[PDB]
């Protein structure tokens, strides 16, 4: 018939190879010490909502996009890595690149904006435990730009003292203002490459 | 028709049944309680809509 | 009941087919005249796969013969078992090939293939259940390389489901018996990869080396080379024609031997190959057959398999045999050298058995391997093509017959990407 | 009914709801 | 109380060709569908009810459906030594081969032959008066056995449903193998076999080769040698209905006392004594040592050590003149034996069926005429290891999408690939949770 007498010789195995695309919301895919991924699949690699587990015993569920991008992601090693959540937030270009919450082992809990590492973005990073209470070692808000936060920021020490100014984790000679709020005094000046070089100390 | 006393009595029966099934095995009771709370919130939404 | 149709094109194709029908006819027991005078009644049961009874027992083989000059049909009819071929199956032209792929595939193709499709379609209707097509032709010529390739295109366009065995000989450096081999090799392989299903690649240097080393012959010739190719072509279809402990149909061979649709260029070898001088010294036993199989000196193609990695392999066996010894040999050979097989496939080797060995023996085999060391075969022709085409050598014979250099560049690109794929899977 | 059955019910419902 | 047989694939039909010979020899039926005129009968006119049926004048025909696609072995049977015995219509041969492809076996070619075999099955069942169950015999490593077999299993479950099914299926060995693409077919057929076949009995080519090498003293065995003892095992299984058993077990005892959970039905098989003529009359065959050799790990048709697991339950069918005292003492010795260990939640786990018929002998065979024999079917938990190893083989193939295009060119998608994978994973989890 016309169905047979059609340009189908090469096309049969071409369409078979196309139909072997390995895509669709498969029930699961396994290897040996591989990336156990459950969720929607397209474009021959992880694309869409789904959870992935692998050798590092970390079972994280996010919105895959061909591994050239990724949506909202929840990365965590729960009760095996023994931590509730390690990262939580959207992704863009295989990087969070926006609102993100991160929880170190005990170092800190950083909730803020940041793109390609903590190299830019404004947010909060409580560098102390007990974040529900004032016992928190310190709370910082402002512009992260490295481990040395390198921006205009402001942090409370949990004793009532506050710092407001320019920051390279310190020692940026940026005119800042520091408040002995407990005492009732305030010091405005230049934290020139250290805790102190000059300034004026006054009475609020 | 609906009646608050009917709802309360049936809720008490559900509590007794979930107590029994928890005594059997607790996880079934956990699931039953979660299902109870979920249609409770659904009926709350329906009541608000009405 | 599973029909096979044989297609012969080119001078080499016609000679090889005239020897293959020789072997098949003598083993099913039909004498030269055309009647049936066999001895055992087990051969009579499957003669329909290759033969048709016309009237009064004058069996006619189910073959198509094509060329561009009558100087090959004359030889075909003259040779032994010449009278069997049905006279309707001699589609021949009048001009000649000329060794130009343009004349093979564009000009003469139009006025010859349109005329031979009538015969092939009539044959397909005359038979009932086509299992597939087996075509024996050449890649270094004008009729087999070009006109055969265009016929492959048309046949695949017509029947998509049927499998295709493509018994194709390819040129070679040491035995280069003509000067435009690269052109007619690339312009044929480009369609062959897309369009065929099992590419049985052969050559002439491998056959000469076999007839010199293993067969110890003094003056090997085309008769002997075609006899070896015929032995392989009969061994490949032994299963459909005879029952056995574990049958192996053509689709089963393709499924067990192809892991990717365009990775289907196999390399074949026969066993046992023993000299007439020392016939009565060797032991026809499975370990000896497997030892003779798994080595470079027996492969019927210019490939050094130990310089590559056997992706898959298949072994047909014939004779009253023990599958236990067969598969313990196929597993011991697999586990001796895990490097020469691929990592991500368990049981790289398929085996099959039949209970009737070929006439004149008692125990035979046939090895068909899908290796990745066959890329260098095409690499040689590719580098020859680059060197020759960089200076437009002989190009006018092609570019004056409705062909564009874009065709040459794209054929070279296709060969390059295929050989890249083989190289990658290592 | 088994403990494996009930935990797999939990898993299946959560997976179906994660859409 | 008739039992019907279905043989699917070349392996299944070969096993049937080597097993119906045993049945026709046991019931004294000549190999052309008749009895000898002279009284050469062991006893009874209905010991052959379960497999044959007289038609007017002593012309018995087996209750067999030999279904296969590629017609090279079906017509080999048709022209073999059994022509006037088999029913000409039961022997169903299709048109083309399945070619290790579950796709072609289950969707393309299967759909136009299942409805042709089903009518013959229906006619046989309607002719039958006290139908007992189905016995399926197939190979998961090929096309027709796996694909067509699974399709027929599903389309018989949808229709009859309540009746029991006993599936003798062969698997590939851990190392010895013939087909290249067998893991795909194995997992695809395993998914279908899980929830349809009532009781799954397992066989392994290498696990029978090594027994024929260590016991029957054959260094070059073959399929025609394995199939004979497979027929022996199935005869030991079915002898209870046939012959007068003092302590006999009908087909439903297997499901009643050896399937504690419906998911769990996967059983090792053993058969003693595997002895030839040379050592047969030199050894002494006693219910102690035959049973001990049955429970040793070196005489199982499934290549798997029972040490890694715990015997959940077991059935022992005894043929020949055996007095129940010795088997009771023997199972007591087993319960006192140290190496094999039971899950503590089963205190009584030995079914001991006994019959009054000695094992048969086929001319030209290997096994000799013996007093008594034993067939040991054990629901253990070592079979999870078999499934897991097969799965680990499957993972490497599926990771690189190899051979996948051949499958997907037909109606098969990748969704059923993934679902068969997760079904095997769930089976693994179930077996391990059974655990201690
Ligand atoms: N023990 C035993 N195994 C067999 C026999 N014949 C085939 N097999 C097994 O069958 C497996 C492959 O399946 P096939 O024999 O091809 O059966 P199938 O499902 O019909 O496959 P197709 O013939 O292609 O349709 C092999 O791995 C063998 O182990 C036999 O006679 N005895
Ligand atoms: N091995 C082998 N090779 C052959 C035989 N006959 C020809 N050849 C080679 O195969 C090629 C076939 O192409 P050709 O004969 O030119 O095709 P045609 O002239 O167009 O029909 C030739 O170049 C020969 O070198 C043969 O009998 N055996
Ligand atoms: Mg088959």
């Amino acid at each position: 018939a016309e169905s047979l007498r059609r340009k189908q010789g090469d096309q049969l195995w071409k369409t078979s190879d196309q139909k072997a695309q390995k895509e669709g919301p498969h029930h699961t895919v396994y290897w040996t010490t591989g990336e156990r991924y459950q969720g929607s699949w397209k474009d021959n690699k992880k694309h869409g909502k789904g959870t992935v587990i692998y050798k590092n015993s970390d079972k994280y569920e996010g919105d895959w996009a061909n591994d050239m991008r990724h949506g909202l992601g929840t990365l965590w090693l729960y009760r095996d890595g023994k931590y509730v959540v390690r990262y939580n937030g959207e992704w863009r270009a295989d990087q969070p690149t926006g609102h993100g919450t991160f929880f170190a082992d005990n170092g800190d809990t950083y909730e803020g904006e940041w793109l390609n590492g903590r190299r830019h973005g404004k947010g909060r990073a409580v560098y102390g435990g007990r974040p529900v209470d004032g016992f928190g070692g310190d709370v910082y808000e402002g512009y992260f730009e490295n481990d040395v936060k390198c921006g205009p920021g402001t942090m409370m020490y949990a004793n009532g003292d506050v710092y407001e100014g320019l920051w390279a984790a310190d020692k940026k000679n940026g005119t800042g203002t520091y408040f002995y709020m407990s005492k009732g005094k305030r010091f405005d000046g230049v934290w020139a490459d250290g805790a102190i070089k000059c300034g004026t100390y006054s009475e609020i | 028709g609906i009646c608050p006393i009917r709802e309360e009595l049936y809720a008490q029966t559900f509590d007794e049944l979930i107590r029994q099934v928890t005594i059997n095995c607790a996880e079934r009771g956990l699931l039953l309680l979660r299902v109870r709370d979920e249609m409770r919130m659904t009926i709350a939404a329906y009541q608000t809509l009405y | 009941m599973r029909e096979i149709v044989h297609i012969q094109g080119g001078q080499c194709g016609n000679q090889i087919g005239a020897k293959f029908w020789e072997v098949v006819s003598d083993e099913h027991g039909i004498d030269p005249t055309g009647t049936y005078h066999g001895d055992s009644d087990l051969q009579l049961e499957r003669i329909n796969v290759y033969f048709n009874e016309a009237t009064g027992g004058r069996y006619v083989p189910r073959a198509i013969l094509m060329d561009l000059e009558p100087g090959t049909m004359d030889s075909v009819r003259s040779g032994p078992y010449g009278q069997i071929f049905r006279p309707d199956n001699f589609v021949f032209g009048q001009t000649g090939a000329g060794n130009n792929w343009a004349k093979g595939h564009y000009t003469e193709g139009a006025e010859l293939i349109d005329s031979v499709l009538d015969v092939v379609r009539k044959e397909a209707e005359s038979c009932d259940c086509l299992q597939g097509f087996q075509v024996c032709h050449s890649l270094g010529g004008g009729t087999g390389s070009g006109m055969g390739t265009l016929l492959i295109s048309k046949i695949r366009e017509e029947y998509p489901d049927r499998m295709m065995l493509t018994f194709s000989v390819v040129p070679s450096p040491k035995v280069s018996d003509t000067v435009v081999e690269p052109y007619n090799a690339t312009l044929s392989v480009h369609q062959l990869v897309e369009n065929a299903d099992e590419c049985m690649v052969l050559d002439n240097e491998a056959l000469y080396d076999i007839c010199f080393r293993t067969l110890k012959l003094t003056t090997p010739t085309f008769g002997d080379l075609n006899h070896l190719i015929s032995a392989v072509m009969s061994g490949i279809t032994c299963c459909l024609r005879f029952p056995g402990q574990l049958n192996a149909d053509l689709r089963k061979l393709a499924v067990n031997l192809i892991p990717f649709p365009r990775l289907h260029f196999f390399m074949v070898g026969f066993t046992p190959l023993t000299s007439r001088g020392s016939q009565q010294y060797r032991a026809l036993t499975v370990p000896e057959l497997t030892q003779q199989m798994w080595d470079a000196k027996n492969m019927m193609c210019a490939a050094d398999p130990r310089h590559g990695r056997y992706l898959t392999a298949s072994a047909l066996f014939r004779g009253r045999m023990s599958t236990k010894e067969v598969d313990e040999q196929m597993l011991n050979v697999q586990n001796k050298n895990s490097s020469y097989f691929v990592e991500w496939i368990p049981n790289n080797v398929k085996s099959s058995v039949c209970d009737i060995p070929p006439k004149g023996l008692k125990m035979s085999a046939t090895f068909i391997g899908n290796s990745t060391a066959i890329q260098e075969m095409f690499k040689r022709v590719s580098e020859q093509f680059t060197a020759m085409f960089r200076r437009k050598a002989f190009l006018h014979w092609y570019t004056g017959e409705g062909m564009d250099e874009m065709e040459f560049t794209e054929a070279e690109s296709n060969m390059n990407d295929l050989v890249s794929e083989y190289q990658q899977y290592q | 009914a088994t403990r494996l059955d009930v935990i797999n019910l939990q898993e299946k419902l959560d997976q179906q709801l994660q859409q | 109380r008739e039992v019907i047989s279905i043989h699917i694939g070349q392996a299944g039909i070969q096993v049937g060709n080597a097993c119906w010979e045993l049945y026709c020899l046991e019931h004294g039926i000549q190999p052309d569908g008749q009895m000898p005129s002279d009284k050469t009968i062991g006893g009874g006119d209905d010991a052959f009810n379960t497999f044959f049926s007289e038609t007017g004048a002593g012309k018995h025909v087996p209750r067999c459906i030999f279904l296969d696609l590629e017609p090279t072995v079906v017509d080999e049977v048709r022209t073999g030594t059994y022509r006037q015995l088999f029913h000409p219509e039961q022997l169903i041969s299709g048109k083309e081969d399945a070619a290790n492809n579950f796709a072609r076996g289950h969707y393309t070619i299967g759909k136009e032959i299942v409805d042709l075999a089903l009518d013959r099955i229906r006619k046989l069942a309607d002719n039958c008066t006290g139908l007992q169950g189905f016995l399926v015999f197939n190979a998961v490593g090929g096309g027709t056995g796996s694909g067509l077999g699974s399709l027929l299993l599903e389309r018989l479950s949808v229709d009859y449903g309540k009746k029991s099914k006993l599936g003798f299926t062969v698997y590939p060995s851990p190392q010895v193998s013939t087909a290249v693409v067998e893991p795909y077919n194995s997992v695809l057929s395993t998914h279908s076999l899980l929830e349809h076949t009532d009781v799954a009995v397992m066989l392994d080519n290498e696990a029978i080769y090594d027994i024929c090498r260590r016991s029957l003293d054959i260094e070059r065995p073959t399929y025609t040698n394995l199939n004979r003892l497979i027929a022996q095992v199935i005869s030991s299984l079915t002898a209870s209905l046939r012959f007068d058993g003092a302590l006999n077990v009908d087909i439903t005892e297997f499901q009643t006392n050896l399937v504690p959970y419906p998911r769990i039905h996967f059983m090792l098989s053993s058969y003693a004594p595997i002895i030839s003529a040379e050592k047969a009359y030199h050894e002494q065959l006693s219910v102690a040592e035959i049973t001990n050799a049955a429970f040793e790990p070196a005489s199982m048709m499934v290549k798997c050590d029972p040490r890694h697991g715990k015997y959940m339950a077991c059935c022992l069918m005894y043929r020949g003149d055996v007095v129940p005292k010795d088997v009771n003492a023997s199972v007591a010795t087993i319960k006192t034996k140290r190496t094999i260990q039971f899950v503590d939640w089963c205190p009584t786990g030995f079914k001991c069926g006994i019959n009054y018929q000695p094992p048969t002998v086929v001319p030209g065979g290997d096994l000799a005429k013996v007093q008594r024999a034993v067939c040991m079917i054990s629901n253990s938990t070592a079979i999870g290891e078999i499934f897991s190893r097969l799965d680990h083989k499957f993972d490497l193939m599926y990771a690189k999408r190899a051979f996948v295009h051949w499958y997907v060119g037909e109606g098969m998608e990748e969704g059923e690939f993934s679902e068969a994978r997760e079904d095997l994973a769930a089976l693994e989890k179930d077996f391990e949770e059974v655990g201690a």
